[PDB]
């Protein structure tokens, strides 16, 4: 299976951005899809998840600002990023959950810079 | 569905069409004889040594199907035997999943012989097969496999990884000032007195799957530390799962076989609200192991009537209710945490 | 939240030597642990899940053990292709949290 | 309650206890007895409201309108026996039922004259008066909607479904915006769910996702669906609900369909509509990126009765969203004509 | 058919096949689709009736009034599309529904223009005309009852009980006096019997003798109850029926009560009454040989609301016979006030 | 009173309140007046000159067969030399002129088997020689006030105190709805229809009685002659216009010796009936198959109406009384030897 | 959301003069507007609701008018007590939004 992440670029603080993840070889509505980010020089951090049934959960850092969603026809995963801050700059990955409650398939990564 | 119903308090009867949720607190068709055997075989060669049951439904399924399953395995000449035990609560999760076989076993449609290889379904066998090698939540009800007039449920091996409970057997409804969240093992009632609050619950099993949010009333603006029944024990994420003055009961008597949550004192006991009572901890039983009955309890800021659990072995108290003067080191304690 | 700590922060070894990395939790996450491998400029790869199970396609020179609060990841015969960064993450409850990381040098 | 259900393939029955939600829509509300709290109490409330500056009533639903029709005669009689120059005139409802800013007061003392129960047979009819307290009608000129009371009753006891029971009501002491929860029933079981009240019956299903299946509305009320009576209330935007929140639509994921936004400019003027996902007779819809942007809803046939043949949408999903009224099929906001310009068509002039 | 019945004391059921007679009274008849024979056919029939000398229609029951209401618009449209100067005007129903001597003809050839179904959506509301075909209303002045047609339709198929089914009717060829037997249901089981149709529900019981128990009528029709749908038809005098034969009362021993005769002068002007055997609130009846003879029926309360207390009869039987209408208690023809003169009491002004 | 029903032809369903008549043509455990009053009644009847009991329906026969053992137990432990022996039932079930007497008091002793005695109180059976029909009781019970219902499964009868000739009305239900009708009880199921006039459609009988159908439970009882009723009034047929068919008269000589009959208007398999002006008159009913298995094929009737009347016995397919063969003589066919 | 603007930003008047303040909305609301009065160091006080209804207890010299998207607050006879800041807020839908404010000073 394949995961390709596209829409990440440069943005000024307080702005908005929308990421995308294209899936090949499987349907999005059959897996637990998640977003993980890695700050430059730092470790990994779990952001949000969407269940196969459609339930969503978030980390308290981004609880009211980010939003995860799907599109069944397009077979793509989305992440809507609003009111960005300095600590939001990182490489955002697109991962899936499987046996052990662990991430098996990762994307290639997409970098987001928040600076003026 | 079309039917009729009566309200005995007013002696009024009516009929019509609608949606009906009945209180329920079954010849299953575990996939196929030739395909469940292939799934079990592939799982055994994959490193999976057992099964952890999600509910009593699956346990009864396995206990009914084990003989024919062993017959199929022996007739195919596969050195493997299926052993099914009883159920101990709570029913913990397993990290593995059963595989979906590409092809069925060629042979199949007499007893079998015991072998040295055991595929242990849920039982008291945690040493031969630890919980970290057991499958869990590996079955799904088919599209029309369940209904009001079925008495025969069709199941098949799931192809995905999931955490939620099966939504095919869940029924929740609200009508006026009475609501219910229910499935094959839970019957959770709530009411509106001043606000919505938990009224009583009747549990004949303690599952550890997650109650789906599509089948839950009022899921927004609720903190996971306020739910009377813990979210880890398939308690709904609802404002209907809350009661004023109490937090989540992570240390309740979840080792029972049949529980009954209600809000009234245990027989021959009395509770008062005082700011000089001990802090919360594991739930304590009203009668000591010698049979003596404690008679005076306190809580710090709880609300009357008090929270109590009614098992067959006694009457426990909520985590906020502690003995006042009599020391609690000699009382009975719950050994499990959600 | 459940805070995960890793040690040592760095380690150096030659080819064919035994390597050991230890993860440490702050609560009872028992046996719900996973180990990852991070190469510079690449996505993480899953090696161990459920604290002992080997992900399909991963060489068997990796081994995991532990329960409760203490866990251990072991490489038996180090190879030139096995110089990277390794993390542990708990899979017991939301939110999922990773470890600080450990670098393997030389 | 205790009840039984029937399967007619194999003639047998299944019985038990539980919660039963019945389809009470499109049933005649004229066959019940209504008890607003007390004749003297209600007369004192109406008198005090008239003295404060409140001119009339805007009805939340049709049940309240029928209640006022049942009450007005005795209310006028008992007002007359107390020497008050005020008469109550009750009109008819039209959709949508807009809400008012005023509320009906709770008096300290009842009027000290008259009988003490509703239904006293034989009363001398009262005589007309200069001062009129108009319950909703085609009379928005002597006093406008900004002077009308709205949502000032609470149902305490009812027997809907049994055609000779009493309904007990009282005037509430607080200002509110939600619909009365005593007559709401929501239930899901398996892959089917319902959100219902005395005038709404909203069905859902589990396809690849949960979505709206069909709805049946015999009124357009503008209260708010309580969140205590809604399934899956979190993680949903108010701009994705098919039935608007301002039209007492549930704030649920069950109130959504993929490819559609909120229908603020649907045909909400009709007395009764039925929401379907199916093409209008003799019509075809094509998905094309060259179509226009969404706007007010359009009727399938023109004002002279000619059926349009071709429509388009940009990113919608088949089957298309339509409304079924007495006039005929309407289309959703996202579906526009392909060739014929929109100046030839009847379009909705009501916004939620 | 196939059906199941339910016991609520002990929750279970009984299923089988047979004949089921339902209480379909007091249900709204206007939620069906009515298909009189044909728009072109019926337009030709109305045209020929107007040319012959029939002025209008006298309705047998409420169902025909609702039918004509549903049909009048398309009927006028079809008439206008043919250049016929005739309009159909539908009025209201008042009881009793008297009979007309005329019948509606069956045309040989229908009109050669218009559509071939009912429910053609969209047609141009037609134009008024100086010639009017009046369906029964408050119009017994432009044309008398002797020029009106009555009982001229036959029901061919129906689905009463299901609120969106179709009803098929047809203009008959024969002169008849009996009620349409497609909607009549009569049943006896043990010690209880019922005679019913779409507007009547008459109950009987077995005390020492078979007798009337209670009746509920929502209309007063003047056809004849067919004898094929009556229990125990022989050996019964026409002078002993509680509900007169002229008001579509069944000719049976189940329509009798000991001590009473036919109620020719009851309050049949009511829109809806309910016959039951007990005294009225705050009244007492005593059997006295000195009481007056039987005459027209009297109301328990005076026109000013004063209740009369003491009544009497010569040889009636307790409990007394009373009619419960919207106004209030009336008494049978056999019961007269003991003290107050009858000129102070209101009386029925109609006779069957 | 509350229930739901479906019409599979239109496939529509509805619910409500009303009167429902079910086809019941086993589940009951019967309870006479008492085990201590029935014994006294039987004792007085034997000492009065009544030697036995003739059953009215299969209901009474099943009751007696179920209660005989206990009745003998009490009647023997109380010191009375009398045993009740119950036989099978043969059709038709003829009337008897006697009635059981109602005792003033119960037997003093009563609430293990007994031995056979020389005195026999024979209930319906093949014992017409030690107890002739002239000395037998008949129609001597009534189902009690609320002894029967849709949901009962246990029927409570009492010894009658009067002399009647009519069937028990507590178990009868008739109904008409549109163009279909039914007269029924625990043993009959008689159907009617409206084609051009009302007529009999089919009838299913599992017993042939001789009581009289009450007029209070009959539709359209006036203007009808007893010579037109297909099921004769002597066999508990209703005096109704729904019990008639054009061109046929009362079937006094049908196959009433049978055990379960079924009337329908359809030709027997492999037969043809032609309306002929030169056909023999009416008399005893004939069976299509001869005693040797040969099937007769050609039949005639004088002025009957097609399709013909037939009786579907368990052992054959008889014809009506008006239908006669053309070629084969009837001296060799099988005929019914009973008359109503 | 809905943006509310006021005009002017400050008003100078003497005792006995008539004062007029204006409020504007980016969308149509047409009934749901309220007017508030706040003095320094104190909580706001409601004057008008539903764009014309006078709150109980406040004098009748305060009056409101308007609908749609333009609204006006008017004072008949100025008083020493009537020198404060005034706000308009829309009550049509969430979130409830106020205006920038307008101050009335002594001349």
């Amino acid at each position: 299976v394949q995961l390709v992440e596209s829409g990440g670029g440069l943005i000024q603080p307080g702005g908005s951005l929308r990421l995308s993840c294209a899936a090949s070889g499987f349907t999005i509505s059959s897996k637990y899809m998640s977003w993980v980010r890695q700050a430059p020089g730092k470790g990994l951090e779990w952001v949000s998840i969407i269940y196969s049934s459609g339930s969503t959960y978030y980390a308290d850092s981004v609880k009211g600002r980010f939003t995860i969603s799907r599109d069944i026809s397009k077979n793509t995963l989305y992440l809507q990023m609003n009111s960005l801050r300095a600590e939001d700059t990182a490489v955002y990955y697109c991962a899936s959950l499987g046996s052990g409650s662990a991430f098996g398939y990762w994307g290639q990564g997409t970098l987001v810079t928040v600076s003026s | 569905h079309h039917g009729c119903s009566v309200d005995f308090s007013k002696k009024e009867t009516r009929c019509g069409t609608g949606v009906f949720v009945y209180n329920d607190v079954y010849k299953y068709h575990p996939d196929s004889p030739r395909r469940l055997a292939a799934a079990v075989k592939q799982a055994w060669e994959d490193g999976i040594c057992g099964i952890s049951s999600v509910s009593r439904m699956e346990n009864i399924m396995w206990r009914s199907v084990e003989g024919e399953l062993n017959a199929i395995l022996e007739e195919n000449g596969v050195q493997l035997t299926v052993v099914v035990g009883s159920v101990k609560n709570p029913m913990w999760r397993g990290p593995q999943r059963l595989p979906v076989p590409v092809n069925e076993l060629p042979h199949g449609w007499v007893r079998a012989a015991k072998t040295n290889n055991s595929f242990v379904v849920d039982g008291d066998t945690l040493k031969e097969c630890p919980l970290k090698h057991r499958a869990w939540n590996s079955f799904l009800v088919e599209d029309h496999g369940f209904g009001v007039f079925h008495t025969s449920v069709w199941l098949k091996v799931r192809e995905d990884y999931s955490l939620e409970c099966d939504p095919a057997v869940i029924g929740t409804a609200v009508k006026g000032k009475e609501a219910v969240h229910s499935d094959l093992g839970y019957w959770i009632e709530s009411e509106k007195n001043d606000t919505w609050r938990l009224k009583r619950a009747h549990l004949i099993e303690m599952k550890t799957c997650e109650w789906p949010k599509s089948h839950t009333l009022w899921t927004d603006g609720i903190e996971e530390s306020d739910l009377i029944i813990p979210k880890s024990l398939a308690g709904p994420l609802s404002h209907h799962n809350t009661r004023e003055g109490y937090r989540t009961q992570m240390k309740g008597p979840w080792h029972s076989e049949e529980l009954e949550i209600r809000f009234e004192e245990c027989p021959g006991t009395k509770v008062h609200v005082e700011e000089t009572c001990g802090t919360r901890g594991p739930s304590l039983r009203s009668t000591t192991a010698s049979g003596r009955v404690i008679e005076e309890w306190c809580c710090r800021e709880c609300t009357m009537p008090p929270l109590s659990f009614r098992a067959k072995d006694g009457c426990w108290y909520g985590m906020e209710i502690r003995p006042r003067k009599e020391p609690e080191s000699n009382l009975v304690r719950s050994m499990v945490t959600a | 939240d459940i805070v995960m700590t890793q040690s040592p922060s760095s380690v150096s070894a030659s080819v064919g030597d035994r390597v050991t990395i230890t993860c440490r939790a702050s609560q009872g996450i028992s046996t719900w642990l996973a180990w990852y491998q991070q190469k510079p400029g690449k996505a993480p790869r899953l090696l161990i899940y459920a604290a002992s199970s080997l992900q399909s396609g991963v060489p068997s020179r990796f081994s995991g053990s532990g329960s409760g609060t203490d866990f251990t990841l072991t490489i038996s015969s180090l190879q030139p292709e096995d110089f990277a960064t390794y993390y542990c993450q708990q899979a017991n409850s939301f939110p999922f949290t990773f470890g600080p990381g450990t670098k393997v040098e030389i």
